[PDB]
RNA sequence: AUACAGUGAAACUGCGAAAAAUCAGUUAUCGUUUAUUUGAUAGUUCCUUUACUACAUGGUAUAACUGUGGUAAUUCUAGAGCUAAUACAUGCUUAAAAUCUCGACCCUUUGGAAGAGAUGUAUUUAUUAGAGUCUUCGGACUCUUUGAUGAUUCAUAAUAACUUUUCGAAUCGCAUGGCCUUGUGCUGGCGAUGGUUCAUUCAAAUUUCUGCCCUAUCAACUUUCGAUGGUAGGAUAGUGGCCUACCAUGGUUUCAACGGG
């Protein structure tokens, strides 16, 4: 299932023309997104829409490449992500440990698992909170 | 007019006053140019007070690079030449061992010509291909074998270029900004990250592979034959307790 | 009013940028000729 | 220049149809814009052959955002609306020989289609529209759909 | 001048030297005084009769003297508006001659003077002057959308620009008839407009083959929307009364035209060609003489 | 010096007066402004033009001024008439254009060419493009057409229109020169201002993450009146619930959220 919504779900500036044929049905584009990240062949030839996409959106990927695991995914279309790293101050002289949340925005072309370790990426904001973006599990 | 905290490798003396000059809007950044001020003031003390360098810049006595500019805080930043008409001298101002900014006396037939790195590589307007080097001369039609972080040598009469140092594994080399300012010689290794942070390495007399941020570099021509002059035997820095040792 | 120095600014803007648009149309065909030789190498 | 503030906004454009009237407005830093206030003329363009032509808007017949700026007849962007027709008819007999797609041939004849807008006359200063065709025309013909 | 102008302005005996500049109007410093005549006169009986069609001409162009004053096309409306449903269409017209919206709203005498204040208003505004070009596509357009139009505006083009004479076989108004036929054939009474063109364009070549680049240019430019018409159109008695002295001045050039050849001969097409024949030689003497011997074949 | 000419009151104009809370840094702006400086930047405004035209350059609408008063005081005033522009508002830019192709033909080319064809910018859309031999042994014979970014829907070009409209010099000081058609004829320099777009520069703006006291006889906080996301829109220099609708019911936390000084 493709259209959700009201409206329906355009990707401006690209469109088919009805008197030429092709089995695409609109000439769908892509991009890949830098540092050796990879777009796969799910994410171009799935036709969802993703206007917020790193791949076939609006967004371009820059600087900051983070790592994290899936904490919680109880939010449509946002999920949020765990960073346990390990701390140290010398007021305590021993290996302390914190957690770091950050909510990132997530693509309907890449499965989710609570769990497992994904690596993101830092793009222009997308919401009140949510500044990063999913690249690659 | 916000002040006495300058770049301190202008060197201008502490009680002098309170504040410092500021540089406006120019060819060159902030810390890294020296305005005619700080130069014809307390760098080669051709006059004592500010105003008597606003006097010696309105009589037209000073071109930067071919034209007069008539100014006190014009930041003439690096690589430009100062032809003063009178005292028959070419100012080049280039670095120096320590990170000063060190004169020289050019000829005439070298300060009728300087150089510089390009930034870009662009299409302006109706499909005109026009390159910029670091003091915004923003140049149309170049050889289109340009590529970005490379060198042009600009007649300084047109704007036309007249060679270029196509830069790859190998040609001689300057360096600017940094703690590894002024070495001179690129042949070690030649390292491309993702994201800046690599160099052509660099090697001397004492063969020194040395390294900094590819933005912190620019080239001069082949080795041992350079496109312009360096000031105090073509600068080292071997070491101080060294010479105190030979010599 | 028409004095004889208005008339010679006006001859001298249209001059200025007739002389522009030349010197401009002598580097395109100056760069035409350099990717010519640099399409032959 | 460029200041900031904590938490507050402006009045709206919400333009209508009749009436024609632009309003500059400032803006800090060029593109001086323009809101447009009960504008009744737009430009619309056919997507296919891709022929423009300004064209008296009629109104606008749905909105996916909120229902009642189809009552107050309110011309945002990406709205459905009915224009004329005729100009685009007059191309299409006048540069094809047909002098008449399937589902535009069928409302030719019925006189007003539908378009989208794709300017923000409420901050933009014109009003465009394309005319829908192909899977926009079969998802907006299930809009209709939705309508009725 | 200016100043009688201005007191018969400041204005029976009034109407008896209105007729006396009715006749020194349908005969003819000269444009301050025609707009201050224009504008006392908008404020008899056959001396009115004749100056309805005095201000119906200047309502519809400004020819002679100037190009098309919004000022002038002004006047002559308040002038026609006070000489003679006709509310609606005159306020239409009047927001018409103040454009876009008026187009939009007006997409038989009032469609007379429709058209007459419409090609007037745009009446070849400029060529490209970053507003002339959508003037002149609205006015294309407004002659698109609005017969009878087509045919009074053919009308007026053949009342700008004897005529036996220039159906058997001036330089300077002649290349402005040149460049208005060119603007006229540039829209998206066939026989009579098709006579003016052809004796213009015939006139045009006579004067070329005897400002030369201005002809040159209009008779290219006129010979190909010519062949544009032509082939838009596809009579062949009046058509080879036509085609008769263009192609022998054009035997030995031939070896636009070429398309209008190529054009012209595919059934029909064959026997109006065949009518004249040459054609070897156009085969004979690249592309664009390929096509034209791969097609005619 | 019968327009003024160096001097200059006053006034108009131009410019500038803008207790993770603060921050010290770090990252990006492929998410905005880009004023000032610096460098390149633009022949196109009338041709229904011979009963041939504003461009050797067109229009208001006023200060200072002059005059009448008020008033109790002055960084208070109302009326009237004058007079300027880089103020305000229009506005045409003379081989009407001009330049490059194709250049057949000649005469030999480094041409000169009759006629087959094209030509601004800005705004808002919708696209499209934007990825093995012959060998004078010397060379040639057709070769595989595009800028950069890690990354584009980037830069840019063309396409079809809409432009309440943009700009495309109605300006200024110095010298007065060359020409010959001796006419107030053709041309001509140095550089002050203003303007289109791009780059640089500084300046602003958010935004990334590393970092600060005492606390659980402080553990639940927040969706009210969007608290947390999606989709479309309003807006806004701009992303972004910053707000408006519909959908989902979330988010933060015992590692001390939340509160207390």
């Amino acid at each position: 299932t493709v259209q959700s919504e009201r409206a329906f779900q355009k990707q401006p500036h690209i469109f088919n023309n009805p008197k030429v044929k092709t089995s695409k049905r609109t000439k769908r584009w892509y991009k890949n997104a830098g540092l050796g990240f990879k777009t796969p062949k799910t994410a171009i030839e799935g036709s969802y829409i993703d206007k917020k996409c790193p791949f076939t959106g609006l967004v371009s990927i820059r600087g900051k490449i983070l790592t994290g695991t899936v904490v919680s995914t109880k939010m449509h279309r946002t999920i949020v992500i765990r960073r346990a790293y390990l701390h140290y101050i010398p007021k305590y002289n021993r290996y302390e440990k914190r957690h770091k949340n950050v909510p990132v925005h997530v693509s309907p072309a890449f499965r989710v698992q609570v769990g497992d370790i994904v690596t993101v990426g830092q793009c222009r904001p997308i919401s009140k909170t949510v500044r990063f973006n999913v690249v690659k599990v | 007019l916000k002040r006495l905290a300058a770049p301190h490798h202008w060197l201008l003396d502490k009680l002098s006053g309170c504040y410092a000059p500021r540089p406006s809007a120019g060819p060159h950044k902030l810390r890294e140019s020296l305005p005619l001020i700080v130069f014809l003031r307390n760098r080669l003390k051709y006059a004592l007070n500010g105003r008597e360098v606003k006097a010696i810049l309105m009589q037209r006595h000073v071109k930067v690079d071919g034209k007069v500019r008539t100014d006190t805080t014009y930041p003439a930043g690096f690589m430009d030449v100062i032809t003063l008409d009178a005292t028959n001298e070419n100012f080049r101002l280039v670095y120096d061992v320590k990170g000063r900014f060190a004169v020289h006396r050019i000829t005439d037939e070298e300060a009728s010509y300087k150089l510089g790195k390009v930034k870009k590589v662009q299409l302006g307007k109706k499909g005109v291909p026009y390159v910029v080097t670091h003091d915004g001369r923003t140049i149309r039609y170049p050889d289109p074998n340009i590529k970005v972080n490379d060198t042009v040598k600009i007649d300084l009469a047109s704007g036309k270029i007249t060679d270029f140092i196509k830069f790859d594994a190998g040609k001689l080399v300057y360096v600017t900004g940094g703690r590894n300012l002024g070495r001179i010689g690129t042949i070690v290794h030649k390292e491309r990250h993702d994201g800046g942070f690599d160099l052509v390495h660099i090697k001397d007399s004492l063969d020194n592979t040395f390294v900094t941020r590819l933005n912190n570099v620019f080239v001069i021509g082949e080795q041992g034959k350079p496109y312009i002059s360096l000031p105090k035997g073509k600068g080292i820095k071997l070491s101080i307790a060294e010479e105190r040792d030979r010599r | 009013l028409v004095t004889p120095q208005r008339l010679q600014r006006k001859r001298h803007q249209r001059a200025l940028k007739v002389r522009n648009a030349q010197a401009q149309r002598e580097a395109a065909a100056e760069y035409a000729q350099l990717l010519a030789k640099r399409l032959s190498e | 220049r460029k200041k900031r503030k904590f938490e507050l906004g402006r009045q709206p454009a919400n333009t209508k149809i009749g009436a024609k009237r632009i309003h500059s407005v400032r803006t800090r830093g060029g593109n001086k814009k323009y809101r447009a206030l009960r504008i009744e003329t737009g430009n619309f363009s056919w997507a296919s052959e891709g022929i423009s032509k300004k064209t008296r808007i009629a109104g606008v017949v749905y909105h996916p955002s909120n229902n009642e700026l189809v009552r107050t007849n309110t011309l945002t962007k990406a709205a459905i609306v009915q224009i004329d027709a005729t100009p685009f008819r007059q191309w299409f007999e006048a540069h094809y020989g047909q002098t008449l797609e399937s589902s535009v041939e069928s409302q030719f004849s019925a006189g007003r289609l539908y378009a989208c807008i794709s300017s923000r006359p409420g901050q933009s200063g014109r009003c465009d529209g394309y005319i829908l065709e192909g899977e926009e025309l079969a998802f907006y013909l299930r809009r209709l759909t939705a309508k009725k | 001048t200016y100043p009688i102008l201005i007191r018969n302005q400041a204005l029976i005996p009034q109407v008896a030297e209105n007729h006396f500049v009715d006749i020194a109007p349908f005969v003819y410093y000269k444009d301050e005084e025609d707009m201050e005549n224009e504008r006392v006169i908008t404020g008899v009986d056959r001396n009115v009769f004749l100056k309805t069609l005095s201000k119906f001409k200047n309502i519809k162009n400004v020819y002679s003297a100037t190009e098309l004053h919004d000022h002038l096309m002004v006047l002559l409306g308040s002038r026609n508006t006070d000489v003679q449903l006709d509310a609606l269409l005159a306020y239409k017209n009047p927001t018409l001659n103040k454009l876009l919206d008026d187009t939009l709203f007006k997409d038989e005498n009032g469609s007379q003077s429709i058209k007459a204040e419409d090609e007037k208003v745009v009446m070849p505004y400029v060529l490209r002057i970053f507003f002339g070009r959508a003037q002149v596509p609205p006015t294309s357009g407004q002659k698109r959308s609005r017969v009878i139009s087509v045919l009074p505006n053919f009308k007026k083009p053949y009342i700008n620009d004897r005529l036996d004479y220039n159906y058997f076989f001036k330089a300077t108004l002649k290349t402005i008839r040149r460049m208005t036929g060119f603007v006229n054939i540039v829209n998206s009474r066939t026989n009579f407009p098709l006579h003016t063109n052809s004796v213009l364009q015939p006139l045009i070549y006579s004067i070329a083959m005897a400002s030369t680049e201005e002809v040159h240019l209009r008779k290219m430019a006129s010979n190909l929307r010519q062949q544009g018409l032509k082939c838009l159109s596809s009579v062949g008695n009046t058509f080879d009364w036509s085609t008769s002295m263009e192609d022998i001045y054009a035997v030995v050039v031939k070896p636009n035209l070429q398309q209008p050849s190529s054009l012209l001969r595919l059934y029909w097409a064959h026997n109006p060609s065949l009518y004249q024949f040459a054609t070897a030689t156009a085969l004979m003497d690249q592309h664009v003489k390929e096509a034209v011997i791969g097609p005619i074949i």
